[PDB]
């Protein structure tokens, strides 16, 4: 149980990273259909 | 190139007559002309074996084109197999091509690679082998080079009975098979394709 | 490229103008059938077997002369084709593929399977590919080719 | 415009809503657009059975059916009114397929029809700026990928529009690029000699930068002498005053201060005065170039176009109002219609005061017959190449300062070839072209920027499972 205890610690600040990992890729993905909207406006 | 018993061209025309005749004409029949029956195919047949059960079949020069597989595609059908020949360059722009040229399409499971004109240069053929071997996994078994015959009194070191080898020992039926299979499959996902856009209306 | 948008509409009036605006090699019957059967196919929807029945008529015109032997029960038509081709070949019915006499500078038969291939091959073998087999690629039509004028 | 699809579509048009369906608004080109247009109820059996239609129409995504063509005739022309697409070029493609089909109806519709706003540098703006802050963006959220877009915003920041300007001497080009400028610069007199290149460019310091020739280039010159027998003469009356004593490497003179000295037969040894001036013209990050026409054959004509050869993105060529095609200004004229890379260069009918308007047409119509004359084939629909203004440098200049206080700005035309030369930084295909880089630029370091960071998730998780088996292995041992 402790070194689960000590697992979960560290899946704290784990846990944080990878959050802020997939808001960084859920902005890349709006930014794709923006410059996909940009492309259109083109002619 | 078929196979017969004695040497023959047979010039089939584009109206539809054909005519049988002798191979020294065929310089005549490949030259064009104006408004002489043009020649829609040229058939050489020969005695020679392996043209018992594997014809040959010549093709046009890839004069650096893009869309020239395609066309030739659309042009020209059936084919089990193929033999690429290629000088020593081998450059990214020759693998590119050829990736799009055979492409499952024209040339593999089985067919050969074939660099040619070992004689006019060893440790730079030996590079150039292992360039082809983890470039040149597109055609399946081993690339190969040569070539001298015919007024050389060795006959060799041509690799040619290498080539000829390989050409004899193909499992034909299994290439046979395996490329209906391919065409059925292509006919079926064509048949599921109208069928959904009739669904979608 | 602009440049490049005149030449594509150049392109396109080039081969609109190819396809349906030329006349041919009149003055003479060999293209007046031609201008006919174009006449009969641009809007008109035709069938695509009237389309290759039009061409084939085409160039029926640049062809060999088809003439046929029509015999009786047994009126002897067969030694009739040997004496035209001076060597013979088969003079007890039973019966026919379609058999073609043409033009070469030997005697010998081109034998046209109906799997598609053919085999170019001796005129003594002419009887064996006349008389049907068990299990061997049963011939569509057979072509004695012979060094004879009239062929 | 029912009424115009009943006239076209008489008996065989469908019921249709007429809005633009238009998917991407860029599907299909101009010439593209004018082909389907011409696909009338008489001609649309032969189109749709043309394989070369057929392809097109596959390249376009639409079908060979009569509805789908006629919405896409619908689309196309809401897209002609409202996101205005089509100029008067529409047109000119429209002329040219008369060739095959005789779409009278179509052509009067876009002919007589109120157009709409237009608001180019506007849009290109908005749309520049979107750009520069999705890099801004990614910039945020790596040191290597952050450079790699801070070297791509300076690249399109701010770069490098160059204006190639040429013409024969006596119809003027210096007086025009004047009247541009709206103040003077080197030389208002005419002059039977001349020559030397002009570099217009901008900058904080106002230099004038001098380049004389190469001892190779003034030996060529001295032997083309030999057979011109006008350029002898010229270069024996230049080498009365020897100012040889203009040498073999390199002629690099920094300043100065408009002297006229030179105007006494040494520009003959110059050949290149590279300009960096204060102009707000210029300060739109333009570059002109003014060019020479016929004098110093040898190499100040290799130079000239070089200069044109090179960067110079776009072509302005002048003539006189009253000029009788100029021999040499037409072979140059064929030269360019020829050249595939042009891509529909400028004309401009310089002086256009002295001669009656209603008149400058008709010379215009002369010029573009000729030019057809010169080029016998289909060759003949290159001259629809060429735009033509007419334009007065004189009246322009007179407003700002001198007699013509009165208003002679309007009725020269100097406002509109501005106008058009400043359409050219959205209209022209360059500025396109380079919004296209710009966006594949930022889509390749999106990519990059996916590729860092989905490694991180998938380390991440790996770990995460390296844990689970960590802890298995211990379960496994308490039970052993
Ligand atoms: N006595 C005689 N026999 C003939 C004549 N014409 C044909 N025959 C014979 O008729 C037999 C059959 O000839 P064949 O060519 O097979 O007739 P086919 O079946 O109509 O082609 C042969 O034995 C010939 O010799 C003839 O004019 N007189
Ligand atoms: N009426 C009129 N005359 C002009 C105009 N521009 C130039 N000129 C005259 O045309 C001649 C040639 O002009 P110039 O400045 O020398 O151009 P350059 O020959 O290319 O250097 C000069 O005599 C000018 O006075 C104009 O806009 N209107």
């Amino acid at each position: 149980e402790k070194v689960l205890q000590s697992l979960k610690n560290q899946d704290a600040n784990i846990l944080n990273s990878f959050e802020e990992n997939l808001e960084k890729i859920e902005k890349l993905k709006q930014l794709e259909m923006g410059l996909l909207n940009a492309d259109k406006l083109h002619h | 190139l078929r196979y017969a018993k004695e040497y023959f061209l047979r010039v089939e025309f584009e109206d539809g007559s054909d005519i049988i005749t002798n191979i020294e004409k065929l310089a005549f029949y490949t030259d064009q002309r104006n408004e002489v029956k043009q020649a829609k195919s040229l058939h050489i047949f020969a005695p020679i074996p392996l043209l018992e059960k594997i014809t040959l079949v010549d093709t046009p020069g890839l004069n650096a084109n893009e869309n020239d597989t395609l066309t030739t595609l659309d042009e020209l059908k059936n084919i089990h197999g193929a033999i690429w020949l290629s000088l020593i360059d081998n450059a990214g722009k020759k693998s590119e091509e050829d990736a799009i040229k055979a492409n499952l399409e024209l040339l593999g499971e089985n067919s050969i690679c074939v660099l040619n004109q070992k004689d006019k240069l060893e440790l730079d053929n030996v590079l150039n082998y292992a360039k082809s071997v983890f470039l040149k996994y597109f055609n399946e078994l081993i690339a190969i080079s040569c070539k001298e015959a015919k007024d050389e009194q060795s006959y060799e070191k041509s690799n040619f009975q290498s080539l000829l080898d390989f050409l004899t020992q193909l499992d034909t039926t299994v290439l046979k098979e395996k490329f209906v299979k391919r065409k059925i499959l292509n006919l079926c996902e064509i048949l599921e394709d109208e069928n959904q856009l009739f669904v979608g209306i | 490229g602009s440049h490049m948008q005149i030449n594509l509409l150049n392109d396109f009036i080039k081969a609109y103008e190819n396809t349906y605006s030329v006349s041919f090699d009149d003055s003479f019957k060999g293209r007046i059938q031609e201008l006919c059967k174009e006449l009969n196919e641009p809007f008109m929807h035709a069938s695509y077997a009237l389309e290759n029945e039009l061409k084939e008529l085409v160039f029926s015109l640049d062809k060999n002369v088809n003439i046929a032997i029509i015999g009786q029960f047994s009126s002897g038509k067969s030694s009739l084709l040997n004496l035209i081709l001076g060597r013979d070949c088969l003079p007890v019915p039973v019966t026919f593929k379609p058999t073609f006499l043409r033009y070469a500078k030997e005697y010998f038969l081109r034998v046209e399977f109906e799997d598609g291939s053919d085999i170019i091959t001796n005129i003594e073998k002419l009887a064996f590919y006349t008389d049907q087999r068990n299990e061997v690629k049963q011939a569509k039509s057979l072509h004695i080719f012979a060094p004879i004028p009239l062929l | 415009m029912k009424e115009l699809f009943q006239k076209i579509w008489q008996n065989e048009l469908q019921f249709l809503n007429f809005d633009a369906k238009f998917q991407d608004k860029s599907k299909l080109d101009t010439a593209e657009c004018a082909i389907i247009l011409s696909v009338n109820k008489d001609n649309y059996e032969r189109y749709f059975l043309l394989k070369e239609f057929q392809e097109l129409c596959k390249k376009i995504d639409l079908r060979v059916d009569i509805f789908s063509m006629q919405n896409a005739q619908i689309c196309i022309l809401n897209l002609f009114k409202s996101g205005f697409i089509s100029k008067q070029d529409l047109l000119k493609a429209l002329k040219i397929l008369e060739k095959i089909s005789k779409n009278t109806e179509i052509f009067d519709f876009i002919l007589q029809e109120k157009v709409q706003s237009i608001d180019q540098k506007a849009l290109f703006q908005n749309d520049f700026k979107e750009l520069n802050t999705i890099n801004l963006e990614l910039q945020k959220l790596d040191e290597n990928l952050k450079s790699r877009l801070q070297k791509t915003l300076e690249k399109f920041q701010n770069l490098e529009f160059n204006i190639a300007i040429t013409g024969v001497m006596n119809a003027g080009k210096s007086s025009l690029l004047n009247a541009l400028l709206k103040e003077d610069f080197l030389g208002v007199s005419n002059i039977p000699e001349t020559a030397n290149l002009t570099v217009l460019s901008y900058g904080k310091s106002e230099e004038a930068k001098i380049y004389f020739w190469d001892k190779k280039e003034w030996q060529n010159i001295l032997e083309s002498s030999h057979f011109n027998a006008d350029l002898k003469e010229f270069i024996d009356k230049l080498d009365k005053s020897v100012n040889i004593e203009p040498l073999i490497q390199n002629i690099a003179l920094c300043e100065l201060k408009n002297f006229s000295s030179a105007k006494n037969k040494i520009s003959a040894l110059i050949k290149k005065i590279e300009i960096k001036s204060h102009l707000e013209f210029l300060k739109n990050n333009i570059s002109i170039v003014d060019t020479p026409g016929l004098d110093d054959v040898v190499v100040q004509r290799e130079i000239v176009t070089n200069e044109y050869l090179r960067e110079s993105d776009f072509l302005i060529h002048l003539m006189n109002a009253s000029q009788s095609l100029t021999q040499k200004d037409a072979d140059f004229l064929v030269h360019c219609l020829l050249n595939s890379r042009l891509s529909k260069f400028l004309i401009v009918l310089t002086k256009a005061d002295l001669l009656s308007k209603k008149d400058l047409e008709e010379v215009i119509v002369y010029t573009k017959e000729s030019l057809k004359s010169r080029l016998v084939d289909l060759d003949e629909n290159l001259v629809e190449k060429i735009d033509f203004l007419c334009v007065s440098a004189k009246m322009a200049s007179d407003f700002y300062k001198g007699l013509a206080s009165k208003e002679s700005l309007q009725k020269s035309g100097m406002q509109e070839f501005e106008n058009y030369l400043f359409n050219e930084l959205y209209a022209g295909e360059k500025s396109k072209i380079a919004l296209r880089a710009y966006k594949k630029e930022l889509h390749l370091e999106l990519k990059n920027i996916l590729s860092e960071y989905e490694m991180q998730n998938r380390l991440i998780k790996e770990n995460k499972q390296g844990v689970s088996e960590e802890n298995q292995k211990l379960l496994l041992e308490l039970q052993k």
